[PDB]
């Protein structure tokens, strides 16, 4: 069955009921600094091709909620990366996409509002909004070195072919 | 034929007189309910058997009782092919007696096909339509046997011609 | 006026005193009680105790007690307590299915015809607080199909598969007392055979006593209707019908009878005392593919109002699951040629 | 008096005297409810319905209780099963499938009277009942013959008290009256088989 | 396993036993027939039927006489004859007609079906019902 | 006698026919018959069956054979005419016949079959075997077995639906059968979608063609999805294959790459939700559910003898993956027990052998080759003296 | 399918497959097939001594000795030449195909191999057809017991060749149906005036054989009268192809006739049940 994260720690912090997991990134945000050689973003990208076919997903940890968000986002990236001609150009659209304000738990337009806890206050709100953006940014740029072949203008069909199945039948653009 | 209608008319009238049944609990066995014309363990519950004949070969035997009637028919069989066609057809239907619920699985000795109609049948079905059915049945098995006869002969000629024409 | 309670047979029926409720057995182990609400019929009770099909039901008017008998060899007297009917087991001491049951006019006893070739006369002993029964055996040789009490509550008419219509004395001195003489006889000891028809043909489906009880009529499977006149030395008038067998019969006046059966419609018969002759006087059902109200054999007929002396309305139930209510005056209006007496 | 008792485990014909019962003259039958359910399973298998002895035991038990009965004259019952379809009844299985059951309705219980049918030695509930009363006291034989009573689930088969009655008539006429038809008439038999 | 061979029911005192105890003028019927008086022959053949004899020989005899008359009849003269009988006669005729259906020979059933038709018109289905429930026939 | 019995196994999309004793069927033909559409003369003989019936212009194609709705007996009977006289070329009066019925087929259908066989074709003897039971007998050929047994769990997967059938002592435990809405066709469709979203130059009217071919030539079952996906994304030159077909219109060549679909197709057996929105139970779970529904006393034996039957169980490592996954579910269950409270470990074995594709026909061919087969068959003499009812029951044999 | 085919599909498809793979250069797969044909014929296709590069097709006829007395060996050799080898134990004729030495036209030999049974029968007819053409009258008639209880008699006369079949109808009612077909054969010249004349005798052999010819209620004799236009060098093969399939052609059609009657009975019974159920409220 579907692939779950093994990164939940007894000392892992939470932002809502999502796991505030560490990441290796230069982008700004409340994400802890990761020291190990792999982080939640790499994990989501590693499991994507398989996980994306699944229709059902059991939430075992608050780490899964984070894993799920990134999985859904990878789909959003592929939607944009689908129509582009160059590794350079693709990086720009990803910067833009990462900055755009996507819906968060509690808002209509965010699927899984029955599984994600909405921000309790304005601080928690802005902090979650920051983490999500930081995850989007790192996911996006990291995805580019994967989607494009050393042969420019090549949004690999091996990544493009998923542009339209929807993990758990949901969408962030929906 | 100058004697078909008169025959069926007599059979129909007798069936109307015979099909006047009612629910009857066994007088011989505690908590049993059996078709009296079949078990015949109580002579007073049995009616006089009667026969209606069209000729020396065609006839219908009707045996009534308080809760059931047994109707046996001797079908028209002019020659050998009609004899075997009738035998195969009656056997065919009797093998499916459970779906054809008013049919006996075996004919009364001396007849080609037999019906066993009980009060339970006259209760869930219009008894006048059951009478209609038996008459309809007698008329239709004759027509089907004739059609089968024509069929075999028809295919036989094409089969003989197909082989012979190829020499 | 026809009403369909179901599509399966109504095995038997019984009306309460005021004719406001009808008890019917739907080809079941149960008895359903209906009542009218406006011009609609509504089921108000479900009597479930028998472990076999109910074949007979009778309702005692004043005491308001219902008695039922079934193929399970049992008989139950039902008493209404509040909003529910409760049964009391009555042992008939028979080893075959019960076939019919009727309360006596005085409501002190009830008789049950059975396949044990006997009639069980039951009564309650307020001494031991239970129901007991005595058998009327000789000379019944077959299943008893029908029963009807004489107004004196002693004489009892019975019809059986041995082709006979008999009148017995069901005299039980411990619940009633010495009955006054009757043209049927002066000596009425328990089980005494007062009368026995002289035919050896046709099961006797139904019997009925006239309002005064000096006359008894019955219909047999040989398509005949008979009437024994106790005032003419029990002379028997017979009438052979040109149609199918009658299953039920009742007097509507001292000289008029209404019967029904396999033809599926009620017919009228009249008795000419002077000539001692029975006469057919008409189809009373004047307008699947049938021209009658009932679409299958009519198995029971009962007087609803006017009694057997001057019946004004009567009821018929049949194997079609329907129940009809007939109005005698309406019938006389629609049929200018109608007799009645 | 004798109280032929039979359950889902075993059968018993216990003779009792004024007070009480008497072990001597008390016999057990090696055939009961479960054995009949098992035989029914075998019979249905021959009809083309392969019910598993364990997985479907309760289903076949329910089929037995609803449709099974005791034949009065096996010769006549078999004719009804072979020549007509009046014995065939439809029964809906738990998974929705509807099966048709006929002759097996009276065949299964017949084991009670013909033990060999299920590979059991004995003489059958009836012959057994007869031997128990025939060997007993002479001053109670008559009384016993109309104080035989039943109890236990495996005795509510329609026609059981009747089949027993007929089987005893046959035994008494042959092993007591020598065959003197003209004296059986006055051999009183009465099977008590009450309502509760 | 013998004892079940005997049908003890045949000796059951609680059974049912019919009441039993112990024909037309042949020469008379012949007289009418030879003279062409068919209706007369019919009414004579229907006299004193052996409703009580045990032997099938005497019954089979009366049936022959009656059947002899029905066969000798002209198709168009059947209705009239049938209508000359009273209800009891019609009922008895119907019994003999069904009797005849059991011994077919050279269109014998052909004319008998004509008799059944007319007899039925006169006595109704009830006359047939009484052929069925007769214990003495 | 000197002549071998006829063995006919009728599928839903394939009838396997041949003579007993042979290892493979002499013919494997589509279970379809083409007719013209008041018959007169010899119109009834104007038909074709198998491949010869799939593409005939003036004829309408029928498949009188399915799990779903009712047997057309007229067409089944005609179908048999050519099976006997055209393909097998056997004088029916000289050969005993072994036919197969699905499990849960009714006694009535068995009498209908006998009526055709004895009264139309005059066969001397007939035996109707239940498919699942023959499949078990077929496994006796396996190196993994040492004792003959007719107790096991049969996984029959053709092109329509997959069946999980428990068998005890030669008789199917009818009340415990379970069906799965995943079979060959579903795998084909899924592979079809995968290609539609990635490859170009594929003639629409030839969409299925490519998919079925890709499945039959390149599909298999993998141990793990992510690890497999990673494999392909790294050493693509030795995992990605190419297929080339010809455009029925224009006669030119089109070449496509074959990837993920190789392992994603057969994967839907284990992860139905991938392609089926109404069914999500993994085949391993269905098998477990079935066996647990069976008598406790017969369970372990069922876990020990799980057999495969059908072309859809032919994927490389189908059995291995089933065995693994099933062992995980069952071992996990016994884990909870101990913790809560030492149940002996349950031995789970999925048997795979070389005669799987036509395990039913092979089992029938091996059994009809033995003397015992002739002992248990119902003869025409008994059919005549006793009746078609004798064909309601067919005694198991061979062990 | 009205006329039965002459070739054996199992022989042809088996060989075809082996020849295609051989020509393709693939390694040969083992083959072991045992099957039958009408008239108690038994075949066997195998690799002699396990050599997968050699495929043998063998046929077994219980009455081969009788065909041999009428030129079978000679005809077979003329047809199969070097493909014919010493017969496998248990069989009368064996063909051997070397996959490493196949002809240019592999389809042509597959066709003749499929006719093995037909070619075994051929000689007896060609022999007597020749007799007729040469005017050699008085020659003893050929007696071929093609079935355990069935015989075929061939006799040549001045202007015609007669083929008589003594067939058995195991099913009593099949005799009745068969008579219907035979009558149409007897009247066949009313549709094809040049076709062979056919005679039929039930329960009794033609007088010329009133010998140890079988007699019985289930026996039937059919006589075909072949004329020069049917027996000459130009019509010979086609005529043989037909006549040797007659017995099985007749029985095949009797059975198909019964199947058709079954469809009639399913329809009429089905309708009866509908009427019956309309009798319910
Ligand atoms: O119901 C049965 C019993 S055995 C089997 C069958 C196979 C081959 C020919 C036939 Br006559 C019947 N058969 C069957 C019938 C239909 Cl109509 C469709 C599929 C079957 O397997």
């Amino acid at each position: 069955p579907a692939y779950h994260s093994s990164l939940m720690d007894p000392d892992t912090k939470l932002i809502g009921n999502m796991a505030l997991l560490p990441i290796r990134s230069q982008f700004k945000g409340p994400a802890p600094r990761e020291t190990k050689d792999t982080d939640i973003v790499d994990e989501a990208i590693y499991y994507f091709k398989a996980n994306v076919f699944f229709k059902n997903y059991e939430i075992k940890n608050e780490a899964d909620r984070t894993l799920i968000y990134i999985t859904l986002y990878i789909s959003e990236c592929l939607k944009k990366l689908q129509k582009c001609n160059s590794k350079s150009q693709g990086e720009k659209e990803m910067y833009t996409l990462g900055i755009t304000n996507f819906p968060i738990p509690g808002e209509p337009g965010f699927p899984l509002n029955a599984i994600y806890a909405k921000p309790a206050n304005k601080q928690e709100d802005e902090v979650m909004r920051a983490y999500l953006q930081q995850l989007r940014q790192e996911t996006g740029l990291r995805l580019c070195e994967k989607v494009f072949d050393p042969q420019n203008d090549k949004p690999s069909k091996w990544w493009t072919c998923f542009v339209k199945r929807q993990f758990m039948n949901k969408s962030l653009s929906g | 034929t100058a004697t078909l209608r008169p025959y069926l008319s007599a059979v129909r009238a007798t069936l109307q007189a015979a099909l006047c049944l009612e629910n009857f609990s066994s007088q011989v066995v505690e908590r049993h309910n059996k078709p009296e014309v079949e078990v015949r363990s109580s002579k007073e519950l049995l009616l006089q058997p009667v026969t209606i004949s069209r000729n020396e070969k065609e006839k219908v035997l009707i045996e009534g009782s308080i809760n059931s009637v047994r109707v046996s028919i001797a079908v028209k069989q002019a020659d050998e092919i009609e004899k075997i066609l009738c035998h195969k057809f009656m056997r065919f239907m009797m093998m499916r007696a459970e779906n054809f619920f008013i049919l006996r699985r075996k004919p009364v000795e001396g007849y080609d096909i037999s019906f066993l109609i009980t009060n339970f049948h006259t209760e869930q079905m219009y008894k006048h339509k059951l009478v209609d059915f038996v008459i309809h049945f007698m008329e239709e098995i004759d027509k089907e046997i004739s059609e089968m006869k024509l069929s075999v002969n028809a295919r036989a000629r094409i089969v003989a011609e197909e082989f012979l024409k190829n020499f | 006026a026809y009403h369909s309670f179901l599509v399966e047979p109504i095995s038997c029926h019984a009306w309460n005193k005021d004719r406001t409720q009808i008890a019917i057995c739907p080809n079941n182990h149960e008895v359903h009680i209906y009542e009218k609400s406006g011009n609609k019929w509504v089921q108000v009770h479900e009597l479930k105790e028998h472990n076999g099909q109910v074949t007979g039901i009778d309702w005692a008017p004043d005491s308001n007690r219902i008695v039922t008998c079934g193929t399970d060899r049992n008989a139950y007297v039902w008493t209404l307590k509040g909003r529910t009917w409760k049964p009391t087991l009555v042992i008939l001491r028979i080893n075959r299915a019960a076939r019919c049951v009727r309360w006596a006019p005085n409501e002190k006893k009830f008789a049950v015809g059975s396949g044990s070739r006997v009639i069980s006369i039951c009564y309650f002993e307020q001494e031991n607080d239970w129901w007991v029964c005595k058998h009327i055996k000789k000379p019944i040789r077959s299943t008893v199909l029908s029963l009807d009490w004489h107004p004196n509550s002693v004489l009892l008419a019975a019809g059986s598969c041995d082709f006979k219509c008999r009148i017995f004395s069901a005299y039980i001195k411990e619940v009633e007392e010495r009955p006054a003489p009757t043209p049927w006889g002066s000596k009425m000891p328990f089980g005494e055979l007062m009368f026995e028809s002289s035919s050896s043909c046709g099961w006797v489906h139904g019997v009925c006593f006239s309002a005064n009880g000096s006359r008894v009529a019955w219909v047999s499977h040989d398509s005949t209707v008979c009437l024994a006149d106790a005032d003419k030395k029990m002379a028997v008038a017979t009438l052979a019908s040109e149609t199918l067998p009658l299953l039920a019969v009742t007097f509507i006046t001292e000289s008029s009878l209404v019967a029904a059966g396999h033809d599926c419609f009620p017919v009228l018969f009249t008795y000419d005392s002077a000539a001692g002759k029975l006469s057919f006087g008409g189809r009373l059902d004047v307008p699947a593919g049938l021209d009658s109200l009932h679409k299958n054999s009519v198995s029971q007929i009962s007087v609803l109002s006017g009694g057997k002396a001057k019946c004004s309305q009567f009821c018929t139930t049949g194997m079609d699951g329907g129940m009809s209510i007939w109005d005698v005056r309406s019938l006389e209006s629609a049929l200018k040629d109608l007799k009645i007496v | 008096g004798v109280v032929v008792d039979s359950g889902d485990g075993v059968t018993h014909i216990c003779p009792v005297y004024e007070g009480f019962s008497l072990p001597h003259l008390t016999r057990r039958l090696d055939i009961a409810g479960r054995d009949i359910t098992r035989y029914l399973i075998k019979l249905l298998l021959l009809r083309g319905y392969a019910f598993n002895h364990s997985a479907d035991f309760e289903t076949v038990r329910m089929i037995k209780e609803k449709l099974c009965y005791v034949g009065y004259n096996i010769e006549q019952e078999q004719k009804l099963a072979l020549e007509t379809t009046v014995l065939v009844e439809s029964y809906t299985l738990p998974d929705g499938r509807i099966i048709k059951v006929g002759g097996e309705r009276f065949e299964a219980p017949e084991a009670l009277f013909q033990p060999h049918l299920i590979n059991v030695e004995g003489v059958g509930v009836a012959e057994l009942l007869f031997n128990t009363i025939q060997a007993a006291d002479i001053d109670t034989r008559s009384e016993f013959y109309k104080h035989i009573v039943l109890s236990g689930g495996s005795t509510m088969y329609p026609g059981l008290p009747s089949r027993l009655e007929r089987e005893l008539k046959q035994l008494y006429l042959e092993r007591v009256l020598k065959g003197d038809v003209e004296k059986l008439s006055k051999f009183k038999i009465r099977i008590e088989d009450p309502p509760r | 396993a013998r004892f079940r061979k005997v049908d003890v029911g045949e000796y059951d005192e609680n059974k049912f036993v019919d009441e039993e105890d112990g024909g037309p003028d042949e020469g008379e019927v012949d007289s009418c027939l030879r003279q062409g008086n068919m209706t007369a022959a019919l009414q004579a053949a229907l006299k004193n039927p052996p409703i009580n004899t045990k032997s099938q020989a005497v019954k089979d005899r009366a049936g022959s006489i009656v059947l002899k008359v029905l066969i000798s009849f002209k198709a168009n003269d059947i209705e009239k004859a049938v209508q000359s009988l009273d209800k009891n006669g019609v009922d008895l005729l119907m019994k003999y007609i069904y009797k005849g259906f059991e011994s077919p020979s050279d269109n014998s059933s052909a004319v008998l079906l004509q008799w059944h038709e007319k007899a039925l018109a006169a006595g109704g289905v009830g006359s047939i019902v009484r052929v069925l429930t007769a214990r003495k026939t | 006698g000197r002549l071998p019995a006829c063995v006919v196994d009728c599928g839903t999309g394939y009838t396997k026919l041949g003579y007993a004793g042979n290892t493979e069927p002499q013919f494997i033909i589509p279970s379809c018959i083409a007719i013209k559409e008041v018959m007169k003369g010899v119109d009834d003989l104007d038909f074709f069956i198998g491949d010869e019936a799939i593409e005939k212009p003036t004829y309408a194609t029928k498949w009188p054979i399915r799990h779903g709705i009712v047997e057309d007996w007229d067409l089944m009977e005609r179908f048999m005419e050519q099976v006997i006289f055209k393909y097998l070329r056997a004088e029916p009066e000289d050969h005993y016949f072994l036919l197969t019925e699905p499990p849960l087929n009714t006694p009535e259908n068995r009498e209908y079959t006998a009526e055709i066989m004895f009264e139309s074709f005059n066969v001397p003897g007939l035996y109707i075997a239940v498919q699942a039971v023959l499949a078990l007998a077929a496994s006796w050929t396996s190196r993994q077995v040492g004792e003959r047994t007719l107790t096991g769990t049969v996984i029959d997967s053709g092109d329509g639906v997959t069946h999980v059938i428990p068998v005890a002592e030669g008789y199917v435990i009818g009340s415990c059968i379970k069906h799965i809405p995943i079979a060959g066709r579903d795998i084909t469709y899924f592979i079809q979608q995968l290609l539609r979203d990635r490859e170009v130059g594929i003639p629409p009217e030839q969409s299925l063609e490519t998919a079925k071919a890709v499945k039959e030539r390149y599909s298999y079952v993998c141990p793990d999805l992510v690890k497999e996906f990673n494999k392909y994304d790294t050493d693509g030159s030795k995992w990605i294959k190419q297929y080339t077909g010809i455009n029925a219109i224009s006669k030119k060549e089109f070449s496509i790459d074959v990837g993920y679909e190789r392992f994603l197709g057969p994967e839907i057996f284990f992860h139905p939700e991938f392609a089926n929105p109404d069914f999500t139970q993994p085949i391993s779970e269905v098998v477990d559910e079935v066996i647990q529904n069976c008598p406790i006393d017969v369970r372990r034996p069922l876990y020990k003898n799980i057999v495969l039957s059908g072309g859809s169980t032919m994927f490389r490592d189908f059995g291995r993956r089933l065995q693994r996954d099933l062992k995980r579910t069952v071992d996990a269950r016994l884990k909870l027990s101990e913790e809560l409270s030492k149940p002996k470990p349950i031995d789970v074995q999925v048997i795979t052998h070389h005669m799987q594709r036509y395990a039913v026909w092979f089992g029938g061919s091996m059994l009809a080759s033995t003397p015992e087969f002739y002992q248990v068959c119902h003869t025409k003499k008994d059919y005549e003296e006793i009746g078609p009812s004798i064909c309601r029951h067919n005694p198991v044999f061979g062990v | 399918m009205i006329l039965l085919e002459v070739n054996n599909r199992i022989i042809e498809e088996t060989l075809a497959l082996k020849f295609e793979n051989a020509a393709a250069g693939n390694k040969p797969e083992a083959v072991e097939v045992t099957f039958a044909d009408f008239d108690g014929v038994l075949y066997h296709i195998s690799n002699p001594n396990g050599d997968k590069t050699k495929v043998m097709v063998s046929i077994s006829l219980k009455f081969y000795k009788e065909l041999q007395a009428h030129g079978a060996d000679e005809l077979l050799k003329r047809v199969y030449g070097s493909y014919l080898v010493n017969p496998e134990s248990g069989y009368n004729v064996s063909l051997l195909y070397d996959l490493e030495n196949l002809p240019a036209s592999k389809d042509s030999i597959v066709h003749q191999a499929g006719m093995l049974k037909r070619n075994c029968f051929a000689s007896v007819f060609e022999k007597y057809f020749q007799f007729q053409e040469e005017g050699k009258e008085g020659e003893n008639r050929a007696v071929i017991h093609y079935r355990d209880d069935e015989t075929m008699y061939v006799e040549s006369k001045k202007d015609r060749v007669t083929v008589v079949f003594s067939t058995v109808f195991k099913d009593d009612d099949d005799v009745v149906i068969g008579k219907v077909f035979m009558q149409e054969f007897k009247e066949g010249r009313r549709a094809s005036h040049t076709a062979p004349q056919v005679l039929f005798s039930h329960r009794e052999p033609p007088l010329e054989l009133k010998t140890d010819a079988a007699v019985g209620d289930n026996i039937g004799y059919i006589t075909f009268v072949l004329f020069p236009r049917h027996t000459n060098a130009s019509a010979r093969d086609n005529t043989i192809n037909l006549i040797h399939t007659f017995r099985d052609y007749l029985h095949y059609h009797i059975k198909c006739s019964k199947a058709y009657i079954h469809t009639r009975m399913r329809a009429k019974t089905s309708d009866f049940l509908k009427v019956l159920n309309r009798a319910r409220p």
